[PDB]
């Protein structure tokens, strides 16, 4: 209310004193914001400081370079000039000495209006309080003068460090938002203790901080080596908080001492974590027996990164007793510890979960709500307060992804994460209510809901670069709710007279021993393919990827490819496919190939691709096979073209795929210069469909490739590309057949060729094209002035070259 | 005085669980590898 | 000017999309390796006031083009184009082959990693035609 | 190699370009943690697919030695010799990719060629000794 | 081809009643990657709202 | 129900004429279909009297308007109240009430209460089965609406975007999800999203319904042009008790039924902002009593929030004011180190506004260089005051503001007319030696052409009260352009002439808002320049052709009067124009091609500019004495030489149709046109004599 308020602003502006110290001491120090705590008081404080000006009317702005003057813009007539003198007769001559008096009242521009004016605005918007305080603050500072910084940066910790802030704390645009940014434009206050900096992140702040944090690194600060350690514990703590890996990892590895911890943060940032644990171990033991301080800071980071990467390697056995060793929720993060009940230890996990469910977490509501899941399983007409617990997990979790920053940061991914797992928690709860009510053996009714949610849970993954810790989690809690499915179930097994009782769990066993293959962590890769011998029956798709993962374990540090050998090399007797035998077979040959080994490895191909036909990786490994028995003699020999048959093979029916390397293999192979035509027959007996869109992005080596000699078999390709595909080869037919053209035989006749087909074939589309290209052509040109500025720029660089 | 001022919040944590522990009851040496060394003789 | 018109420039790129009767694409969407032809832009018309920007070493003029899903691309005229492109095109051909194998493997698939090539597509042996956006500059 | 002519050699004192200005916008945190890494994870990303680089490079070097037999006006070399021209500065190229992105069997810091790259590339004795159209000071 | 059998419906609650967390005096100087918690989520092992620590100055009379 | 029907049926206008004065007879009707046994009947007859009314339902008062729309409505929830007994009712004229609803609304006075008739149609319905009918319309609605969703880029926003939105989702359709139709959803689904929080609970629906079950493979490519408008869109909706849970849990049940594909579209983010003109500060100097000397800081903090006040009519009107006020400070800062005058301006003036019509000024040469410009901090500049200026135009709009805005705007033209002419004689360094490059120019300044981009922003305005104030601020100009130089030279070095071609590149632009200012700016034009024979003659080939573009170029949903105003001031600049012309072979170089680019157009594929270029045709030839055929003799080849030789089999409808539609005009001219088209009419004889299927 406009009124009464202006009212009590200007009482307290008249109750202070004029001077801008005292105003700042007053708005830093003595008053009081505890009243006004959830409002932006700084447009109060603003008002204050405002109030120190002078009402000056030279406000004259000085930055602008503004709108052309008629002082000396009348000057710019040099010597063929009339001066008219002195005609006063018109009506142009009163209303340009009125329009310079109207103009003259009208640009005195005093400081008041624009104050006063400003003031207002912060009453609707808190933006321009923001703007204004970060342009005001930093140029007030200077009148607090040498001899009291330290009481002014210790007032300035002191208004920062009130407890009655968190009525701000849900807000994006709290005061110590727009406080810390006016800290950050200071560069001499601009050093606060740091770690009330990194605590200063109950409000968002977090750039905020990380600019106040990292002007401290590049500062002339050096009065002690406790000074900088803690901004640099802070500055990491905040990159932890962010989940901004590279940046702690960079950081870490310029401030560590140790030689041993730069080796192993840097196989822990590649993702080699048996050796980065290896490392943190040997930089433990040289710190108990050494002559080196170790600062009491790498010590932690030894111990929690080594209990990382052990926690990646799943070494759950090491963990569990390291966890009984100390008092910790190392304990609660064996949720899945190469466990079946979870219900012979619930009271031992509830004491566990109880004890440690106060100043809650995420995490902990989420192993909350898993033991009441749990409860509603093992025990039937439970108690529906899973519908509670996630929804207050949900909650919390919404809390924590406003309290981060609005862009997408790396720590919004394990909420997504969650967000999937207390819906997963939900579906489970549909799952064990549906599994509840069929105990009077009513299959193939209620069947039909469980398929079609372990369905939509198959194809609900994560993607295959997340963290195998984001895997782990949801392969292990999906492995709780299937053994409760498969606990259940097991009672009626015998009434029926496959099967009903699933043991899927398979599925996620392999599909995750996929993925820690693509994370190169092989040994977790062969230890995730032994839980699958719970059921001794071998299965359609359990022995498919059990057998194709176990394969492709042993192929690479060579000496490991006879234990794949001898494996394949003894099974005979079909998994459930006449397939699974043909990729076996060119396994072999994979394995035969990969030592010395000529014919017999040749073959193992041949009799690996008689019988399907089907199989492409077949037809790509004998041409790798071909190329590297090529590699040992000059390209010439006949024995190139079963090579090029074989990737023209491995081309047609491998399609949607990465396919582009056998089709530059083709053209690489077929430019030999052999006198006999071995390899034109090669090429132009091959019975197939040839992948016509995958030889777009060779269009350019296609059509130099008319120019070069014994190359009439890219004129198939090229007119099976121009029928299908017209806009791809079009500028690049133009702008090569115009080349050719002006420097004048099958070159330019394959290229009228191909233009006439281009032409006869969709003519409409040629027309328009060539059209618009001449248009840009003609039309584009550059100016005089412009052709001038280039020619004496390739001049002077000449020149001073030269 | 200014080194004792730039310190204020400057107090370490162990862990998660002590944290809790220590804001909890408000309001009501190298033994990890020793340890890691005796499982692996025990084993 | 840093804003001239294109219908006093060229006047038939401002009357185009009348006198189109078919689909033109984009061009310079077959470099970039995306599977499919279906959800390839297609042009919709050509913007008006065409933009003349002076560099450090020449200048050239910057072309806008409405697509058919709303989304404006603009392309650089390099109208003196110097007769190396080809070598030029034949290395971001190269380097651009390679973000397919960038993509797969796990560790440059965290840290995003892409090549970032500029897709240059000629018209003809002197005027290529190059995606130019503002808010780019040089050191 | 019996002829003598292409061999993709470089010139630069410094390895690449690392000047004082982009190594104080970098800083020094990410230039230890994301410059380098990435420059490691890439050419080990790179030699992984069991030759890729070597089905790209082979054609791609093969066009620019043509170019380089065509600018000067000797294009009279055409024979296999050429594709041992080819094969030659493919397997240079290879191997000074995978230089990049091999660890020690030995224990030693993954991105150590890397930084020892940026020492010689930053240092001003090695940025003194180029030309002034390199602007080194920027 | 086109369409995909019906997920499973969430039903999500109509009436629910949480209460929000009053702020606590948290307090993490751990400087290793997961902050001295056992996973490195760092999202998940936070807590919801927090405040500033209790601290003193130079008590040097 | 066989008499109750024709009573009320010979009642039912008088009814309507009865319900205009006492509003409350509608319970009549409602109460004759809410519970009768004879509601269908009823609804049939009132639905019959009301496809009459629609036609002038935008047309009328709100008096009217209102008792139509309670009239549509009572009949619509009569169709849900009774499903089972007839909605048949409803299903013929349905279609024609969705097509007659988005014609009638193009030439409307009061165009939005079609599609709020649209909208209560389509809330009142879904469920049904007469939905199977109404799939045969949902592409030209679809592009109808999202042609008219985005072409608002000066939208009034009441609820138009917000109706536009609402229209173009939440159609109806009896399968699940609604059609392949699907790629005109997902820019609205960006907006209810993300601006209209009342939208929202809407949008985060339909994308269950497209999540749920699409296949993940379908879906995923239709997304991408706009998955990160949706995912952040999304994001800003994840908040917690205060703000709504039920569209909150709505949002994680969204994002947790998506595993990966939630994160997997993700890059870094290409949408970091560089700090525009709303973003600078512009510093001066100010006396602080408590320091010695006066500190610099910036006066443009709150440009930004004061914009977004003063554009916005639902604050105060104190706080409006203040925020004016505080722009007008910014601008007057920008506008004082030019505000001062010398003591002999009028002599100098004068001087140089009789310098222009000299040959061969001597310039004096000079050796030394000017600094740069600083592009960026230019543009920045410039186009902050552009967006002042543009506020100060915006100001004209509010009562209780609009009369020191005027009196500041009279202010600021009547000085940017005045500086005008230190651009006029600047120009005259393009000249006197044709490259001189040893001259001297004042260095870089904000040029007075910056008027050249308010004037045309203030006649493409979506408030017709600062439309007014623009051709008001053009009227002035040209009073003041002609008294400081002259009539004679004035539309030649002036305002007049350059505003003139800006006119002109209004008609060229990508929206009807832009074309509608360049048509007002050229009837105002032409307005006030005809005395003078030099002007609209030397300019009357490009202002042809920017009046037939705005005929040509213009969507079917934009308002009627833009083409019709621009076939009526083409008709009447060929009347001006060509009235002197009485040579019947009279062409130089002009005249040619104004006649060529007229008739090269009777082949068009829009209907409108066919018949505007008959129409033009037609009144030159009732103007002077000249057949239409003696007009058509150099230009009559360029006209049937592409139509001759295309053999009308490839081309497409509307190019067919242009084509025969020409030379059924050329056939219909006195004794003209009669040589061997004999294979045309053959074979589109023999392409109509077969069936369409």
């Amino acid at each position: 209310d406009i009124g009464i308020r202006k009212r009590f602003m200007t009482i307290l502006d008249n109750s202070l004193e004029r001077d801008i110290k005292e105003r700042l001491y007053y708005v830093i120090r003595d008053q009081n914001w505890e009243f006004i705590a959830d409002y932006p008081w700084l447009n109060q404080a603003l008002q204050l400081l405002y109030g120190s000006f002078n009402r000056e009317k030279e406000l004259s702005l000085k930055n602008i370079y503004c709108l052309s003057p008629p002082s000396i813009l009348q000057e710019y007539l040099p010597e063929n000039a009339e001066m008219v003198t002195e005609v006063n007769d018109l009506e142009l001559s009163n209303f340009v000495k009125g329009h310079i008096a109207s103009m003259q009242g009208l640009c005195r521009i005093i400081s008041s209006d624009f104050i006063d004016s400003l003031i207002e605005i912060f009453y609707q918007d808190p933006k321009a309080i923001h703007r204004a305080w970060v342009t005001l603050f930093p140029q007030v500072y200077k009148s607090i003068p040498k001899n009291e910084k330290y009481g002014f940066v210790r007032s300035i910790i002191t208004l920062l460090s009130k407890p009655y802030h968190t009525r701000q704390i849900s807000s994006r645009t709290n005061v110590i938002n727009m406080l810390l940014d006016s800290i950050s434009k200071i560069e001499s206050l601009e050093l606060p203790p740091h770690l009330v900096k990194y605590l200063a992140i109950s409000y968002n702040a977090w750039y905020q901080s990380i600019n106040i944090l990292e002007s401290i690194q590049s500062n002339t600060s050096i009065d002690n080596t406790k000074i900088i350690e803690a901004n640099e514990d802070a500055l990491l703590e905040l990159y932890v908080n962010l989940q901004e890996e590279d940046m702690f990892y960079g950081l870490w590895r310029r401030r560590a001492k140790y030689t041993e911890t730069n080796i192993g943060l840097s196989y822990e940032q590649i993702g080699l974590w048996d050796k980065a644990q290896q490392l943190y171990e040997v930089a433990q033991v040289k710190a108990r027996s050494g002559a080196l301080p170790y600062s009491q800071s790498e010590y932690a980071l030894w111990e929690d990164n080594w209990i990382q990467c052990a926690e990646k390697l799943q070494h759950w056995d090491v963990l569990t007793e390291l966890a009984k060793h100390e008092g910790f929720t190392d304990l609660l993060l064996e949720c899945g510890w190469r466990v079946a009940d979870w219900n012979s230890d619930r009271d031992a996990l509830e004491q566990s979960v109880k004890s440690v469910m106060d100043v809650p977490t995420p995490r902990r509501q989420m192993f909350k709500t898993f033991l009441a899941l749990q409860n509603f399983a093992e025990s039937r007409k439970g108690d529906q307060e899973v519908r509670k617990l996630c929804d207050e997990g949900i909650q919390l979790s919404l809390i924590k992804w406003v309290s981060l920053p609005i862009r997408y940061t790396p720590a919004h991914k394990w909420l997504l994460h969650g967000f999937q797992q207390y819906m997963e928690f939900l579906e489970a709860t549909q799952i064990y209510a549906n599994l509840h009510t069929t105990t009077v053996q009513n299959l193939d009714s209620k069947a039909q809901e469980i398929k079609r949610i372990l369905q939509a849970w198959r194809d609900r993954l994560p993607n295959t670069w997340d963290d195998v810790n984001m895997w782990n989690d949801l392969v292990t809690w999906r492995q709780h709710a299937f053994q409760v499915i498969n606990n259940a179930y097991l009672p009626l097994i015998p009434a029926l007279q496959a099967y009903r009782g699933y043991h899927e769990i398979a599925w996620v066993i392999n599909r995750f021993a996929h993925v820690a293959r693509k994370h190169n962590m092989p040994d977790v890769c062969i230890s995730q393919l032994a839980r699958i011998y719970t059921l001794p029956n071998i299965e359609i798709q359990e022995a498919f990827l059990k057998l194709r993962e176990q394969a492709k374990c042993h192929y690479q540090n060579m000496n490991e490819l006879t234990t794949g050998l001898d494996v394949i090399s003894n099974t005979n007797l079909v998994y459930f496919g006449t397939v699974q035998k043909a990729e076996f077979f060119t396994l072999k040959g994979m394995f035969l190939s990969k030592l010395r080994a000529y014919e017999e490895a040749n073959q193992a191909f041949a009799t690996a691709v008689q019988i399907d036909l089907n199989l492409a990786k077949a037809w790509a490994q004998w041409g790798f096979f071909n190329d590297r028995r090529l590699s040992e003699e000059p390209n010439n020999i006949s024995f190139a073209s079963n090579a090029i048959s074989c990737y023209l093979q491995a081309a047609g029916l491998y399609k949607n795929s990465k396919i582009r390397e056998l089709l530059c293999r083709i053209l690489w192979l077929i430019s030999i210069d052999d006198a006999s035509g071995m390899l034109t027959n090669a090429f132009d007996s091959f019975r197939g469909e040839i992948p016509v869109w995958y030889w777009i992005t060779f269009i350019p080596q296609l059509l130099t490739s008319l120019s070069h000699k014994e190359a009439n078999m890219v004129r198939h390709i090229l007119i099976r590309i121009a029928k299908s595909y017209p806009q791809a080869l079009h500028f690049q037919l133009r702008t090569t057949k115009e080349d050719f053209a002006v420097i004048q035989r099958q070159p330019w006749e394959y290229l009228q060729e191909l233009n006439n087909i281009l032409k006869t074939a969709y003519p409409l589309l040629a027309l328009s094209l060539e059209s618009l290209v001449a248009q840009i052509n003609d039309r584009f040109k550059s100016t005089t002035d412009e052709d001038l500025f280039r020619l004496i720029n390739v001049l002077l660089i000449d020149g001073t070259l030269n | 005085n200014y080194e004792q001022l730039m310190l204020i919040m400057n107090e370490r944590t162990t862990t998660i669980t002590n944290s809790t522990f220590a804001v909890s009851l408000t309001k009501n040496q190298f033994s990890r590898l020793k340890f890691i060394e005796q499982w692996r003789i025990n084993k | 000017s840093k804003k001239e018109n294109l219908e006093v420039l060229c006047p038939h790129l401002s009357n185009f999309h009348h006198q189109k009767f078919e689909d033109i694409e984009i061009p310079g969407q077959y470099l970039l390796n995306k599977d499919n032809n279906v959800h390839f832009i297609k042009i919709a018309r050509f913007l008006p006031t065409v933009d003349f920007v002076r560099g450090t070493h020449s200048s050239y003029r910057r072309l806008m083009i409405r697509g058919h899903d709303g989304s404006v691309h603009s392309f650089a005229v390099q109208y003196p184009a110097v007769r190396h492109s080809r070598r030029e095109e034949r290395m971001f051909q190269l380097y651009r082959l390679f973000n397919k194998s960038l993509s797969k493997n796990v560790e440059t698939r965290r840290r995003s990693i892409q090549f970032n090539l500029p897709i240059a597509i000629p018209l003809s042996p002197q005027v290529r035609i190059m995606n130019d956006s503002v808010s780019f500059t040089t050191l | 190699l019996p002829p003598d002519s292409p061999i993709f050699h470089n010139n630069e004192p410094v390895p690449f370009r690392l000047t004082p200005n982009i190594q104080s916008l970098i800083g020094d945190s990410a230039l230890e943690g994301i410059f380098a890494v990435n420059l490691f994870t890439i050419s080990r990303a790179l030699i992984e697919p069991d030759n890729e680089l070597n089905t790209y490079l082979a054609l791609f070097i093969r066009d620019e030695i043509i170019s380089w037999f065509s600018n000067l006006h000797r294009p009279i070399i055409e024979n296999p010799q050429l594709r041992e021209m080819v094969q030659t500065n493919v397997d240079l190229i290879i191997r000074k990719v995978a230089q990049l992105g091999h660890l020690n069997s030995t224990p030693t810091v993954t991105t150590q060629f890397i930084l020892d790259c940026i020492g010689s590339a930053v240092s001003p004795r090695n940025l003194a000794r180029t030309d002034v159209n390199f602007m080194p000071w920027f | 081809a086109i369409f995909k059998q019906t997920e499973p419906a969430i039903p999500i609650s109509e009436n629910i009643s949480t209460k929000t967390p009053a702020p606590v005096a948290y307090r993490s100087n751990r400087p290793t990657i997961t902050g001295g918690s056992a996973m490195n989520a760092s999202a998940l092992n936070t807590p919801a709202t927090t405040k500033l620590p209790p601290y003193e100055m130079d008590t040097q009379r | 129900n066989a008499t109750f029907n024709e009573i009320i049926e010979q009642e039912l206008p008088f009814v309507y004429e009865r319900m205009l004065e006492d509003s409350g007879l509608l319970h009549v009707a409602q109460s004759f279909l809410t519970s009768e046994i004879t509601s269908p009947n009823f609804a049939g007859i009132l639905l019959r009297f009301l496809k009459g009314k629609l036609k002038d339902l935008g047309n009328v008062d709100f008096n009217t308007s209102n008792v139509l729309i309670r009239l549509f409505k009572l009949s619509f929830m009569s169709v849900n109240l009774f499903p089972n007994i007839n909605e048949v009712v409803l299903l013929p004229h349905l279609n024609d009430l969705i097509l007659n609803s988005l014609k009638y609304s193009t030439t409307a006075e009061e165009p939005l209460v079609y599609f709020y008739l649209i909208r209560t149609l389509f809330r009142s319905i879904g469920g049904g089965r007469f939905e199977n009918l109404y799939r045969s319309i949902k592409p030209i609605l679809q592009v109808l609406l999202q042609s008219l969703n985005q072409m608002i880029l000066t939208a009034r926003l009441p609820h138009e975007r917000e109706l536009y939105v609402e229209l173009c989702i939440t159609v109806p359709v009896r399968l699940s999800v609604l059609a392949p139709y699907l790629p005109f959803l997902m820019k609205p689904l960006v907006f209810a999203l993300q601006q209209y929080p009342d939208l929202v609970s809407q949008g985060l629906r339909t994308l269950e319904l497209c999540i749920d079950n699409l296949t993940a493979e379908y879906f995923d490519p239709i997304i991408e042009p706009v998955i990160d408008d949706v995912s952040k869109a999304l994001f800003n909706l994840l908040q917690p008790q205060p703000f709504n849970h039920a569209i909150s849990h709505n949002v994680v049940r969204i994002l947790g039924k998506l595993g990966g594909r939630n994160r997997q579209f993700l890059k870094p983010p290409t949408d970091l902002t560089e700090k525009t003109e709303l973003d600078i500060d512009a510093i001066a100097d100010f006396k602080i009593n408590g320091m010695p000397e006066d500190v610099p800081l910036s006066v443009t903090p709150g440009i930004q929030s004061a914009l977004n006040i003063l554009q916005s009519y639902k604050s105060d009107i104190h706080y409006r004011k203040s925020a004016y006020k505080y722009l007008t400070c910014v601008l007057l800062l920008m506008t004082k180190s030019s505000a001062e005058f010398p003591t002999n301006y009028t002599e100098l003036l004068k001087t140089a506004v009789n310098s222009i019509k000299l040959e061969r000024i001597g310039i004096e040469k000079n050796f030394d260089l000017e600094p740069t410009v600083n592009k960026r901090d230019y543009s920045n500049q410039e186009n902050l005051f552009l967006r002042l200026l543009e506020s100060v135009f915006y100001a004209t709009s509010i009562k209780e503001l609009k009369d020191d805005a005027m009196d500041l705007l009279n202010n600021l033209l009547d000085h940017f007319c005045l500086l005008q002419v230190n651009t006029t004689l600047l120009n005259k360094r393009n000249y006197n030696g044709t490259f001189n490059i040893d001259l001297k120019n004042p260095n870089f300044m904000l040029d007075s052409s910056l008027i050249l981009d308010a004037i045309p922003f203030a006649l493409s305005y979506y408030i017709p009260e600062v439309r007014e104030v623009g051709v008001l601020a053009y009227k002035r100009i040209y009073e003041k352009s002609c008294l400081i130089y002259g009539e004679e030279l004035a539309l030649s070095h002036s305002f007049i002439p350059e505003l003139a071609k800006q006119f002109i590149h209004l008609c060229y632009d990508e929206t009807y808002y832009n074309k509608r200012g360049g048509v007002l700016g050229i009837k105002v034009l032409i307005d006030n320049v005809k005395s003078s024979s030099v002007f609209l003659k030397k300019y009357q080939y490009n202002l042809a052709n920017g009046l037939l573009f705005v005929l040509k170029d213009t969507q079917s949903e934009a308002p009627s009067a833009i083409t019709d105003s621009a076939e009526k001031l083409l008709i009447d600049l060929l009347s001006i124009t060509f009235a002197d012309v009485k040579e019947e072979d009279l062409g130089n170089k002009v005249l040619e091609n104004t006649l060529t680019d007229i008739v090269c157009e009777l082949s068009n594929a829009n209907p409108k500019v066919r018949n505007a270029c008959q129409k033009s045709l037609h009144t030159i030839s009732n103007l002077t004495g000249i057949p239409i055929v003696k007009l058509m003799d150099h230009s009559k080849q360029f006209l049937l030489s592409p139509i001759f030789a295309k053999p009308l089999r490839a081309l497409p409808f509307t190019m067919q149709i242009g084509n025969v539609d020409a030379i059924t005009f050329c056939l219909s001219l006195p004794n003209t046109f009669l040589t061997f088209n004999e294979e045309l009419f053959r074979l589109l004889q023999e392409s109509i004599v077969l069936a369409d299927a």
